[PDB]
């Protein structure tokens, strides 16, 4: 695998991938 | 937090799991 | 706003654009 | 859940927001 | 809901959550 | 227009429904 | 190019790709 | 009308021109 | 990671955040 | 191939991984 | 159809609509 | 390459086409 910059939705949408049925939070003020 | 760490930085695939549930 | 029929990934976009700076969680069932 | 009901049935954008932090 | 930059595809993305069956139009020139 | 208003600066979802048909 | 299948979201991107600074109008039916 | 034939059926992006301004 | 079920442009996404700078090869059936 | 099993049925991110360059 | 800027997981997206079941390969390192 | 051609340039969806196989 790789490390890149992903930010907005595209952010959301890797978690989305990586997580998947787990579920996960975007809490991006920390 | 995560912007900080996958967007102002880069983070991999396996870091972004510390962001599941 | 209208209702919406969102599957997949699509959820999460638009928890996205709901959501903003306030971030959001995802919780699938099982 | 939300995820559920949104793919099989419909939901709107104020029932999404319920799932902002 | 929020205020956020919305531009290019994830704009009309936006347009097309919000507006769904009503239809929108994406028109930049203006 | 929607690319000033939304793009260039920002604007709400209830904004964005000023371009629904 | 191919023929197309496109539904929901994907057929705004299309569009968005197809018509570029021109802008669309994106008109459902009922 | 587009909308539903690229989803039925099949389109071209030659039809989905037709839709730009 | 969790298994995935990808169709269409969900694909091409997933192999873009999967392979990063290395790039990748979209090869459907027929 | 790939793009069919991961539609029709499911596919992992290392599965993904050998269609990287 | 236009010239634009294309970039990222947006050009993976114009690949797959461009190529569909012809297959592309997207390779940034050249 | 197809980056400095589409990205840091501007590119045709017809020039996208040189990508296919
Ligand atoms: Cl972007
Ligand atoms: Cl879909
Ligand atoms: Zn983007
Ligand atoms: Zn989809």
């Amino acid at each position: 695998f790789v490390n890149q910059h992903l930010c907005g939705s595209h952010l959301v949408e890797a978690l989305y991938l990586v997580c998947g049925e787990r579920g996960f939070f975007y809490t991006p003020k920390t | 937090g995560i912007v900080e760490q996958c967007c102002t930085s880069i983070c991999s695939l396996y870091q972004l799991e510390n962001y599941c549930n």
